[PDB]
RNA sequence: UAAGGGCAGACGGUGGAUGCCUAGGCUCUCGGAGGCGAAGAAGGACGUGAUAAGCUGCGAAAAGCUGCGGGAAUCGGCACAUACGAAUUGAUCCGCAGAUAUCCGAAUGGGGCAACCCGUCAGGCCCCUGACACAUGAAUUUUCAUGAGCGAACGCGGGGAACUGAAACAUCUCAUUACCCGUAGGAGAAGAAAACAAGUGAUUCCCUCAGUAGUGGCGAGCGAACGGGGAU
RNA sequence: ACCGUGAGGGAAAGGUGAAAAGAACCUCGAACAGAGGAGUGCAAUAGACCCUGAACCCGUCUGCCUACAAGCGGUAGGAGCGCCAGGUGUGACUGCGUGCCUUUUGCAUAAUGAACCUACGAGUUACUGUUUGUGGCAAGGUUAAUUGUU
RNA sequence: UGUAGGUAUAAGUAACGAUAAAGGGGGCGAGAACCCCCCUCGCCGAAAGACCAAGGAUUCCUGAUCAACGCUAAUCGGAUCAGGGUUAGUCGGGGCCUAAGGAUAAGCCGAAUGGCGAUCCGAUGGAAGAACCGGUUAAUAUUCCGGUACUGAUA
RNA sequence: AACCGCGAUCUCGGUGAAAUUGUAGUAUCGGUGAAGAUGCCGAUUACCCGCAACGGGACGAAAAGACCCCGUGAACCUUU
């Protein structure tokens, strides 16, 4: 289980309301598109085109605690835009 | 280590405030061995509006050393033991008359 | 009960003064203590004139206090003050806990920098 | 005026990194040291 | 350049002496029934010497 | 006249002293145990929760999975939480035994800027994947066991200062110390007379002998053994 | 944490309350910024930096003094005024008076040293000698290591 | 010229960091010399404009907030909190090759730890197969969309 | 030497340090004195409190004098 969770935003539902066979997710850092591929094909059934990804590390946030402050970070992930074959939706 | 009472007896308060009053324990918190009795040590809570808010009556927790269980001969807040009179498992009598606590 | 005792003969005086407090200003109270000696004194309405348009910064907070003041006046008096019936009777301004920041200086040296604060009390009474 | 310090990645894991440190008898050493301390960064391998 | 002793608060409080903060001008509006800086238009109600000079 | 100032008292401000308190230290006693690691260590990286994880725990089976024994009403770790669930058909919790256990690291398929890059051969899927194997040295006969690395003190061995003292300093001292390096075990080393002595009878340790015999720019200093009493 | 290229160096920081019952609501204000109430509580001058709450340092009020006065700021006299029944605050005016430590033949010294307060800070212990105060035995005195019973 | 913490004095004093410069009208707001829009003025213009790399690491965009930070105030910010944002067969890098140098093999040297020693590693160099015109976001574009192509494997 | 312009300067609003510091109600002259006195003696002068301006004194501040001597102190350099 490669997909983590799907990308819901501004940017993606202005993709899908333009495109339709288009569809971002979120997935494990060292997952390759070949295997997002099939991981997406297996999940739902459908057909793929092509798959664009992206990396992007954690944030670097501040955890506030009764005394002072912790320096933490948020945890790295991969985003995988997804285009399917011209017919078929999610 | 298992304690002296347990949710759905009914005790009576031994020392405090409410010292001679009777009732049944709702919620029992055992890491800070303290115990909800039905009734017993109200508290006035202001709430701020949210999920009207005001002033909520409500029960605030009593140590459980101060709670005895209530005698079902005389209801005189005994002490109470523990035998293997049914059939063998463990259960809790009653010190001052001697009978079991169902 | 002798804590108890005590309390209840602070609350019995507290019924008799009429008072309002400003708590942890930001601002240098060597500063706040000259429009205090400015006001000191002075009949209300024309101290609210005289703070209004007063040409020192901390006169728009002290003019804030002495309103809440006078509202303290008018509720525990359950009426409200005819004109030229309050004055200022006691104002006071202490210092505060400051706060401690560093200025760099030529050649590697550091300083130190002193942000302070205030507090001010203020009462009113009526002419007598 | 130029300082002393002038970053480069490259040259600070050759001459400071765990590998270097790995290479001798005596960087072993300062890593030993440096556990037995209980240092939470061990070389400039671990900031980021 | 450099202070021999520092300073007594006696020294320090007679120094301050001449330090105080100036009183307003204020008239007061015959009229309107208000404060303002005298030779200065009256804010509250834009009148300047019976003549309305701001108007609202 | 007090613009201001001085002294005292009362009441405040600031600041955090003092008093009281605490399982956080310090020093020991008794009994065990004295290692972990190629079946992959110590120490790390990256993940893992209903809600971001800072600690804790765990490892793609990821605040966790299985069995046996104990036990009986709450439980779902902590940093002042709600939700939602589990649980007398016996949860949670405790003892013993198991399963899983990503990447780096002696790191061992080849490299490398630790936590990454690139491969070969046998299979299985299907350009890409998951699961095998693929280092080196020593006994050994290519089958086999063993080793490498880490780690408190104590042991043995190989090298080995100087400041200092001698009221300077070179013999001497500091000292066969500090430090560096190699290598064991639960202890190690030593041990059964080509011995001491002027009769005793293998080693080791304690009390004496004794600051004695000696030694020494006979200076500063250093300093036994025999014998006797014990532990064994 | 912070500092250093690195080896490495290396802090500060505990306490509401028995129980969060951790202050619904009202008033002033743009706002809790803050406060005044109400309420909880034995206690809120226990209100989140919260037990107690000292000094240096900073204010307000009350009493007395002070604008012809000149040196370590006190000390010994001594009117008047002012408070609570012989005590207490202040003090017109008078006499005397060159801080302290250290170092020196000798320091007001223009020799040294300190901004102030609170806290911290410097003849200790072991062994072996020797002298002495007090003791036990006494021509004798005393055990060391160690061993038994508890 | 002792140490830690706190608080004074000098003192509301020095200073607020290039003498390129500002004025007015509207907006929002409790609050405006400084924030937003418009007009006028001034400064740079082989730069004080536009790009690549090193280095930095979310500072980028949006909504809330003005406690602390900003040498003034602030409704503003490279500030606090939350949400969002970086899309490649053709761009750059790496996968390939070697230089200085480094680690080693066979061997050599040496109380120990170790020191030398030709294949491997190692760019700052060599080889790299391969387009584009137009649109498009608050924030990416030779990467997304539409047209025109090219290049390498494989059946 | 005179005049001129801007920046600093001066006044007001906002923010706000430092070196220094035994306590000070800290005058002048002569004398005295560890031998050059705000602080001692005798006189003289002087109503209380600021601001601008200048540098004679406070043997002004800073840095446990580098010159000189001393220590059976140290380092480095030379040599029959
Ligand atoms: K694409
Ligand atoms: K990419
Ligand atoms: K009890
Ligand atoms: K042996
Ligand atoms: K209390
Ligand atoms: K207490
Ligand atoms: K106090
Ligand atoms: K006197
Ligand atoms: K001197
Ligand atoms: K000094
Ligand atoms: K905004
Ligand atoms: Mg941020
Ligand atoms: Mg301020
Ligand atoms: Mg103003
Ligand atoms: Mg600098
Ligand atoms: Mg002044
Ligand atoms: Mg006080
Ligand atoms: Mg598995
Ligand atoms: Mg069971
Ligand atoms: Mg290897
Ligand atoms: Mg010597
Ligand atoms: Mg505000
Ligand atoms: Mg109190
Ligand atoms: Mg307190
Ligand atoms: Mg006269
Ligand atoms: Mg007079
Ligand atoms: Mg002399
Ligand atoms: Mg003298
Ligand atoms: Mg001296
Ligand atoms: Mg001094
Ligand atoms: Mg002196
Ligand atoms: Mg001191
Ligand atoms: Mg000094
Ligand atoms: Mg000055
Ligand atoms: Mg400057
Ligand atoms: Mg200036
Ligand atoms: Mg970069
Ligand atoms: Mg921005
Ligand atoms: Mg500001
Ligand atoms: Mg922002
Ligand atoms: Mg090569
Ligand atoms: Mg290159
Ligand atoms: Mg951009
Ligand atoms: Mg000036
Ligand atoms: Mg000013
Ligand atoms: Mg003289
Ligand atoms: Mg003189
Ligand atoms: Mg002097
Ligand atoms: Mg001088
Ligand atoms: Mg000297
Ligand atoms: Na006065
Ligand atoms: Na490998
Ligand atoms: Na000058
Ligand atoms: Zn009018």
């Amino acid at each position: 289980g490669i997909i983590i969770k799907p990308i819901i935003s501004e940017k993606m539902t202005a993709v899908t309301e333009k495109m339709s066979e288009r569809y971002g997710f979120r997935v494990s850092p060292n997952a390759n598109k070949i295997e997002i591929k099939k991981a997406v094909e297996a999940m739902y059934n459908v057909k793929v085109e092509d798959v664009n990804t992206m990396r992007y590390d954690g944030k670097r946030k501040n955890r506030y605690t009764k005394s002072g402050l912790i320096r933490g970070k948020e945890a790295s992930f991969k985003k995988a835009i997804v285009t399917l074959k011209k017919g078929e939706t999610i | 280590s298992k304690l002296h009472i347990k949710k759905g007896d009914t005790v009576m308060v031994i020392s405090g405030e409410d010292k001679g009053h009777s009732g049944r324990v709702l919620e029992v918190l055992v890491k800070e061995q303290r115990a909800i009795v039905e009734g017993l040590n109200m508290i006035k809570k202001h709430a701020k509006p949210s999920a009207q808010g005001g002033i909520i009556s409500k029960e605030a927790p009593i140590h459980i050393s101060n709670l005895n269980v209530v005698d079902p001969k005389t209801g005189k807040a005994t002490r109470i033991g523990r035998r293997l009179n049914e059939n063998g498992k463990l259960v809790r009598y009653a010190k001052k008359s001697g009978e079991e606590i169902k | 009960a002798r804590k108890h005792n005590s309390a209840e003969a602070r609350k019995e005086a507290l019924k008799q003064m009429y008072f309002a407090k400003l708590r942890n200003v930001p601002t240098s109270p060597r500063k706040m203590r000259l429009v205090a000696d400015m006001i000191r004194g002075m009949e209300v309405n024309r101290a609210l004139g005289v703070l209004k348009f007063s040409n020192k910064e901390a006169s728009a907070r002290v003019e804030k206090l002495l309103r809440s003041a006078v509202a303290n006046w008018e509720e525990k008096n359950e009426r409200k003050a005819e004109e030229g019936e309050l004055f200022v009777s006691r104002i006071c301004v202490d210092g505060a806990s400051t706060l401690k920041r560093l200025r760099p200086a030529p050649q590697g040296r550091g300083y130190r920098i002193r942000k302070r604060s205030n507090h001010v009390t203020i009462y009113v009474d009526t002419l007598n | 005026m130029k300082r002393t310090y002038q970053p480069s990645n490259r040259k600070r894991l050759n001459k400071h990194g765990f590998r270097s440190r790995m290479a001798t008898a005596n960087g072993r050493r300062v890593l030993a040291a440096r556990r037995a301390k209980g240092r939470a960064k061990l070389t400039v391998s671990d900031e980021f | 350049a450099h202070p021999k002793r520092r300073q007594s608060k006696t020294r320090t409080a007679k120094r301050r002496t001449h330090d105080k903060a100036v009183m307003p001008t204020l008239a007061k509006c015959p009229n309107c029934g208000a404060w303002h800086i005298y030779h200065t238009v009256c804010g509250d109600c834009g009148y300047y010497r019976g003549k309305l000079a701001i108007e609202k």
